[PDB]
């Protein structure tokens, strides 16, 4: 069992569906307060999917709706005006939607439901590519919205309505767009391998805050924040695994021999270090320190858009979905087997008739 | 759903069909848009795309009708051109038998043009040595200098023509006008001119840009790139240091250990290179390089077990080889664990896709039965190494070892003859074949033998003492 | 000397042994014996083929292929052996 | 009831192997080596509606009996080269019951190496198809006003009003009765629907549409109410006839002893310890063996 | 309840005697990502041509 991802409540999604990033969400948009999370997943099929597993089972799936349009990138944040409650995002290619999971109870384990409302929607006029949530400037309890495009422009709604929106400055295919709060900051990875970081109130004006020439064009961008002693922002190429510093220069770098698809700084343990998980395309996951390698596994699948998460009383269990539509939990498999021979003794070697075969076999090779 | 988005997306998730597909559409449809043409470009140079830092063939011409090394006749010690021959099987006069090849490998090199092209075709290279190492775009209808404006459109053009085209000279071209608008102040284009230099010949051209690179900003790829070319101007000495000035920059970097253990290990002095991979271990701990070459140094150093252990390793991480499991068998075998012994050389033979690879599970399968007796077995199991690969010395040496054992001489004679004749590097055949003459008679045969063997392994034993008894016969 | 030394893999590898001699040495038989009928197996599928170079009737040959380019030099080595 | 496709059986009877009614073989091949069990036997392999089967067809007691709902992955592996013909090699990984197995199946002849295709179509067939034997909550199956039907379905009665007495205020949902399952929708945010097979149905009684599953989505007592009671009998009946007339021939929706000890894909392991919190990690991580460590265990 | 004596010595040669030496086991060398990558691509070339 050793270095495998051992299995936990896990299922496949869908008739031939497929996903991408941004798709497989984890947090509380139910909004209990208890601290453990649910799984939501919504593919460019159109079916969007929320789950609170428990270690298959039937009443797993909380919810299975579809809407008409695909479905890029479900998010949970503070996505309404009013309140302090966390509210689902789900952007179709050119449309907006915020929801409400609001969970209602039975007298049985199966007698409660679950009704998602439109809080508000927002037609898209480009075709929106991906997008990032966060407190832009200084705002606290309230979770705006930027939108890319696949056309460079990136849209910003300030959770109520149409805020504003700017052209990038030369870029052509969209690369992975985050938000830096320790710095008010929009990153991207332009198609000209330029890592670009943007201020939020100059872009709110309209203009390149810095830039850093990676040697590729990154797949994702995850700025971790849990640590305010020294701020990061990790940037994952397609060939290599960048740490950059906050003014923008690389704090450090690993030349990854492998093909990453997806990757997540998760929780750390040292003092200024960061725990990273990355997937390869080879099922693959390694556990860096930041540049050293701590642990690996054996994924089942290729992982797309892994997350980590206290689910149902167990910290830290590791949540993947494939693009083809398989999801599983996992807890890292941490047993050394003996390698010896099974000592089976129903299942004999059978004499006679392989004694028959060797005996005609040897008969025409002693014969010959 | 829409083309554009779902191409671009197939293209995250590394299809590099569905996206060169949705965008063949999306230009049909449409003779104006260079983002799925760029895309397309991306897709096409990316499912040919390897690393131009691990293809290091070197062809035949480069090994002899090329000359960059400085010294003629440097000191033994700083120049790239252990166990025993008597343990560790060979490939050369010296040059002990690796793990992990990769192809980068030169595992010596010949003396002149006639001597490799007389010699089988991969044994100085990985792969057999050559002599010098619709269409979506054609090259020469589109002018670089309007392409390189746009540095959007002309990073993914230079990789396609580099990697995809592999057309040189274009892409020198593109680079140089790329280069010049940026006004040299970006170091990937220097990095990318420095490779086309240094695969068009010239290393010193090449070695200037990656410096140049290096002012710029420090990166694991210029280090290796510096390397690579230190390595092809024999130096050595400069690339560890180089090396190690890049592991002061990066403290912890696994590619550049990997690099100093590679240099030391062609320098042939195994005390450092087992310390430097161990270094790569308590780094990654799942590096196949590292712990292949541990695993076979600890196997040839008469210690199995512990080399078992490091192949043991390289089966939890999922790797699932012939090559893997036939060392899991020799390793179980002679660590004696004689349970797990023959399954893993079934597993060997039924994951072999060749049949070189197949001789080499049979012939170590005759190894296992000679250990255990019943030389029938053994006998059987090298004549199937023959039936797979007919130039396969070892098996004729060791078959006309158990036929002398028989008692057919002749026939010991006529294998020891081929065995010595498809490899001349081995000492074994000449020993045997000088042996069996000596003990018949024949000594002009016996020294004819014995001096190409103290010629194979100059620090044999017997040989020396059958040299000093013909030679005494002749006075 | 330079007599080896042996780690806590030996002694417990040692130890493995002593527990369970019987079930290794019962299933290395059972090994060896489907070894010899594979071996067998593929022996007399040869013979039928007659794929074997080496094969009263004293024979030996082997093909040696020398050259680059198109046109490739195809030497056999023929040799009678008794 | 029904095992064939939920476990994973190992020197089964001479009758257990014989097509179930609803069953129905498609590929067989013979001289199929086992391996993984290194008893170098060879068999016969068969990849029925259900579930794949291999009798060693000179000993025909010993032999293994592989489920659907129990595969994970399935991999073909031609090799073994020119020096004779491309034989293929059929890896199945299995996990029943949180116990990993795996079995290799080596085809000797190199005559006929078809059938390792087939099965792999069939598996897809058997996963895209699981609404009709197993029980499924608040899935996503009505479209703007009616139901989406499966393909070997069509709906027998179309009832209006039917209450779930298993909630409070979110009763009032349509019933849907079909020959493959019934399923209920609610009418009223209409995604707490319940899709429940005839499969899994043990029997349909009153105490009021009391419907008791069989024993395998558990004891899930699920209990409607409807209008005057006529058209509830009514239904009750028909529902009784119709699930009986399915347990005659079962469908499937499918379209087109210490042997298990030898065949651990793990090895010398049938077990998974507490999965517990790791401090060095950050992730949820299985209990280590009483004494190792984490920095331990890295290291070789 | 008796143990079978086993000999306390062993067979100890008393010459050295010129045998002849067999070839030693040959551990296969793994392989790279990059070469399997090169072999790869270079078959998939012979496949498509024999297969248009």
């Amino acid at each position: 069992s050793l270095f495998k991802a051992r299995d936990w409540w896990s299922t496949v999604l869908g008739d031939k569906e497929e996903f991408d990033q941004g798709c497989l969400c984890l947090a509380d948009v139910d909004n209990t307060g208890n601290g453990q999370d649910k799984i939501i997943v919504g593919s460019f099929m159109g079916y969007l999917r929320i789950f609170n597993p428990h270690p298959a089972q039937a009443e797993d799936l909380l919810l299975e709706v579809h809407l008409r349009d695909p479905i890029l990138q479900v998010e949970v944040g503070k996505f309404v005006s009013g309140t302090e409650m966390l509210h689902l995002a789900v952007l179709h290619s050119r449309k907006l939607c915020v929801y409400s999971v609001s969970g209602t109870l039975g007298n049985v384990e199966h007698g409660n439901q679950y009704q998602i409302k439109l809080m508000y929607e927002h037609n898209l006029q480009r075709t929106a590519c991906n997008m990032t949530y966060g407190s832009f400037g200084g705002v606290k309890g309230r979770d705006l919205i930027c939108i890319q495009s696949v056309d460079g422009m990136l849209m910003v709604f300030e959770q109520e309505s149409y805020a504003f929106g700017r052209f990038l400055p030369g870029s052509l295919l969209p690369g992975p767009l985050a938000y830096s709060s320790r710095t008010d900051s929009f990153i991207t990875v332009s198609s000209c391998h330029q890592v670009e970081s943007y201020k939020y109130q100059v872009l709110a004006f309209a203009v390149v805050d810095w830039t850093l020439n990676i040697g590729e064009q990154a797949i994702d961008i995850c700025i971790v924040s849990f640590i305010q002693s020294a701020s990061s922002v990790f940037v994952l190429g397609e060939r290599n695994f960048f740490c950059l510093k906050d003014n923008g220069q690389i704090q450090f770098m690993k030349k990854l021999d492998y093909s990453p698809s997806c990757f997540l700084p998760y929780c750390s343990v040292s003092e200024g270090t960061i725990n990273t998980l990355i997937g390869n395309h080879n099922n693959m996951l390694h556990i860096y320190q930041d540049v050293t390698l701590k642990w690996a596994t054996q994924l089942p699948h290729v992982p797309v858009a892994v997350r980590v998460g206290c689910l149902h009383d167990l910290k830290g269990v590791i949540v993947t979905l494939s693009d083809d539509g398989h999801l599983q939990c996992s807890y890292l498999g941490t047993d050394p087997s003996l390698f010896q021979a099974p000592k089976v003794e129903s299942r004999e070697l059978n004499y006679d008739e392989l004694d028959m075969e060797l005996k005609e076999l040897q008969k025409v090779i002693k014969n010959v | 759903m829409e083309p554009l988005l779902l191409a671009w997306s197939y293209f995250r998730r590394r299809r590099f069909q569905l996206c060169a597909d949705l965008c063949t559409q999306m230009l049909e449809k449409s003779p104006c848009d260079q983002a799925a043409w760029i895309l397309k470009a991306r897709a096409l140079t990316e499912m040919v795309y390897v690393d131009e830092i691990d293809v290091d063939e070197e062809g035949i011409a480069e090994m002899i009708l090329d000359e960059n090394a400085i010294a003629q006749v440097p000191r033994p010690g700083t120049s790239l051109k252990g166990p025993s021959p008597a343990v560790r099987p060979v490939t050369q006069a010296g040059r002990p038998i690796t793990g992990f090849l990769r192809p980068s490998t030169q595992s010596g090199r010949p003396g002149t043009i006639e001597q490799a092209i007389k010699t089988p075709r991969t044994a100085y290279t990985a792969r057999p040595i050559a002599s010098s190492s619709g269409p979506f775009i054609n090259l020469s209808r589109l002018n670089l200098a309007k392409y390189a404006q746009k540095p959007k459109l002309a990073k993914a053009l230079f990789e396609y023509i580099f990697h995809h085209e592999n057309d040189v000279k274009t892409a020198l071209d593109l680079a140089a006008l790329s280069t010049e608008h940026s006004q040299y102040k970006d170091w990937w284009w220097k990095v990318q001119i420095g490779k086309c230099y240094y695969r068009l010949g010239l290393y010193r051209e090449a070695e200037k840009q990656f410096k140049s690179a290096l002012k710029q900003q420090e990166m694991v790829d210029t280090f290796l790139y510096l390397a690579k070319v230190y390595i092809s101007l024999d130096q050595p000495l400069t690339a560890l240091n180089l090396f190690k000035q890049g592991l002061d920059k990066f403290p912890g970097e696994v590619t550049l250990l990997c690099g100093i253990a590679r240099i030391y290990e062609e320098m042939n002095n195994i005390s450092s290179a087992t310390e430097y991979y161990k270094e790569v271990l308590k780094q990654d701990n799942t590096h196949v390089e590292a712990i292949a070459c541990i695993g076979s140094n600890h196997f040839y150093t008469d210690q199995p077990e512990v080399a078992l252990r490091f192949y043991r390793r390289l089966l939890q991480m999922g790797v699932y080889n012939c090559q893997l499991f036939n060392n899991l068998g020799l390793c179980c075998f002679y660590a004696q664990q004689y349970d797990m012994t023959l399954t893993s050389f079934e597993r060997a033979l039924s994951l072999a896709e060749n049949e070189e690879e197949v001789a080499d599970v049979w012939y170590n399968l005759g190894h296992v039965a000679v250990g255990t007796g019943d030389t029938n077995l053994a006998h059987q199991c090298f004549r199937l190494a023959l039936v797979s690969n007919n130039q396969h010395a070892e098996a004729y040496n060791n078959l006309a070892v158990l036929e002398m054992r028989r008692g057919h001489v002749e026939q010991a004679k006529a294998l020891l003859q081929t065995a010595s004749s498809l490899a001349p590097h081995m000492y074994e055949p000449h020993f045997n074949f000088a042996t069996i003459s000596d003990k018949i008679g024949d000594l002009q045969r016996s020294y004819a033998a014995a001096k190409k063997s103290e010629a194979a392994f100059p620090d044999h034993v017997d040989t020396q003492h059958l040299i000093k008894q013909l030679e005494q016969h002749f006075a | 000397l330079n007599v080896p030394r042996k780690t806590r893999l030996y002694v417990d590898q040692t130890l493995r042994e002593r527990e369970a001699g019987t079930a290794m040495h019962r299933t290395f038989q059972a090994d060896l014996y489907l070894l010899r009928l594979r071996a067998a197996r593929a022996y007399v599928q040869a013979l039928e083929s007659s794929l074997s170079p080496v094969s009263r009737e004293p024979l030996k040959l082997h093909a040696v292929v020398q050259g680059l380019g198109p046109t490739f030099k195809l030497t056999l080595h023929l040799q009678n052996t008794s | 009831a029904l095992w064939e496709d939920r476990d994973v059986r190992f020197d089964v009877s001479s009758q257990q192997m014989k097509t179930r009614p609803g069953e129905v073989l498609i590929d067989c091949l013979d001289s199929v080596e086992d391996t993984k069990g290194n008893n170098g036997d060879r068999g016969r392999l068969l990849v029925t509606n259900l579930r794949i089967v291999w009798h060693s067809l000179a000993l025909p007691r010993v032999n293994l009996s592989i489920g659907y709902n129990c595969i994970l992955n399935i991999t073909t592996r031609t090799a073994n080269s020119k020096l004779r013909g491309q034989t293929e090699a059929l890896y199945v990984l299995t996990k029943c019951n949180s116990t990993r197995f795996e079995f290799i199946f080596t085809n000797l002849v190199p005559g006929s190496p078809r059938l390792y295709t087939s099965l792999i179509a069939v598996h897809r067939a058997y996963e895209t198809s699981k609404m009709y034997r197993d029980f499924k909550l608040r899935s996503a199956l009505i479209q703007n006003k009616q139901l989406r039907l499966l393909p070997q379905e069509n709906v027998y009665n179309k009832i209006n009003g039917v209450w779930n007495l298993s909630s409070d205020q979110g009763n009032l949902g349509t019933f849907f009765i079909t020959n493959v399952r019934i399923v209920w929708h609610a009418n009223m945010n209409d995604s707490f629907n319940v899709s429940i097979p005839y499969l899994q149905i043990r029997s349909v009684k009153i105490r009021a549409l009391v419907i008791e599953s069989s024993q395998q989505s558990g004891g899930y007592v699920l209990g409607f109410k409807i209008d005057p009671v006529e058209k509830l009998q009514e239904s009750v009946k028909e529902i009784n006839s119709l699930h009986k007339v399915y347990s005659a021939n079962p469908i499937f929706g499918v379209d087109y002893t210490d042997a298990f000890v030898a065949y651990f894909a793990d090895g010398n392991k049938q077990q998974d310890r507490e999965p517990v919190f790791s401090e060095e990690l950050g992730l949820a991580i299985e209990k280590l063996k009483d004494g190792f460590t984490l920095q331990g265990l890295w290291e070789v | 309840m008796f143990r079978e004596v086993l000999p306390k010595q062993g067979q100890l040669y008393v010459e050295d005697i010129t045998t002849m030496v067999l070839c030693k086991p040959k551990l296969l060398p793994l392989k790279s990502l990059t070469l399997e990558k090169l072999e790869k691509m270079q078959q998939a070339a012979q496949d498509t041509i024999h297969q248009q």
